[PDB]
């Protein structure tokens, strides 16, 4: 998956 | 690379959601929008789901994923992750499974089958494959049309980002 703490 | 072919991914899942279309006298079924799933529904293989998956590290997401198998035997879910690099075929509890809309609903034919101004949703955040908690600010007018919603999101003063958009085939009851 891809999260949105990785995202930003 | 990895970015843009899971980007690519869920825009053809985003884009291909039949839209219902009813007759008069017809009502939008369950996974129709926001209308639920029924009571005891199970999904089928190769439908996607909104999955809540504990890493090794104990952080808990809701993922987009896609159902593999159910065993009634123990009630579980086998799901996996649509993204390749998430490699655990994950076992899942029926209570940690969200089934995603299977049409999308018409604004301009059956609204009662779209989510309200300020409901509480999980939605899919942009440039991400997971659901987040976030407040509906605008829904669709157009068939096409994309949810804006306000995520919660503590780096902003007021709680709140700024209007996203968010396709019906990403938003699901939180």
């Amino acid at each position: 998956a891809r999260t949105k703490q990785t995202a930003r | 690379g990895r970015r843009g072919v899971l980007m690519t991914l869920l825009q053809q899942s985003a884009m291909t959601l039949p839209l219902w279309i009813g007759k008069p006298g017809d009502k939008p079924p369950p996974l129709c929008g926001a209308i639920p799933a029924s009571g005891d529904y199970v999904a089928r293989p190769g439908d996607k789901v909104a999955a809540r998956v504990k890493a090794v590290d104990g952080d808990e997401q809701w993922i987009l994923a896609e159902v593999v198998s159910y065993s009634h035997a123990t009630n579980k879910y086998e799901v996996d992750d649509i993204d390749e690099e998430g490699k655990e075929r994950h076992t899942l509890s029926r209570r940690r499974v969200i089934p995603l809309p299977q049409w999308k609903a018409n604004p301009e034919t059956d609204p009662e089958a779209l989510f309200q101004k300020e409901q509480l949703v999980l939605a899919l955040y942009p440039q991400t494959t997971c659901f987040y908690r976030a407040l509906i600010h605008a829904p669709p007018q157009r068939p096409q049309d994309d949810y804006s919603v306000l995520f919660e999101d503590t780096s902003y003063a007021d709680g709140y980002s700024p209007p996203l958009n968010v396709a019906q085939r990403y938003v699901v009851a939180c």
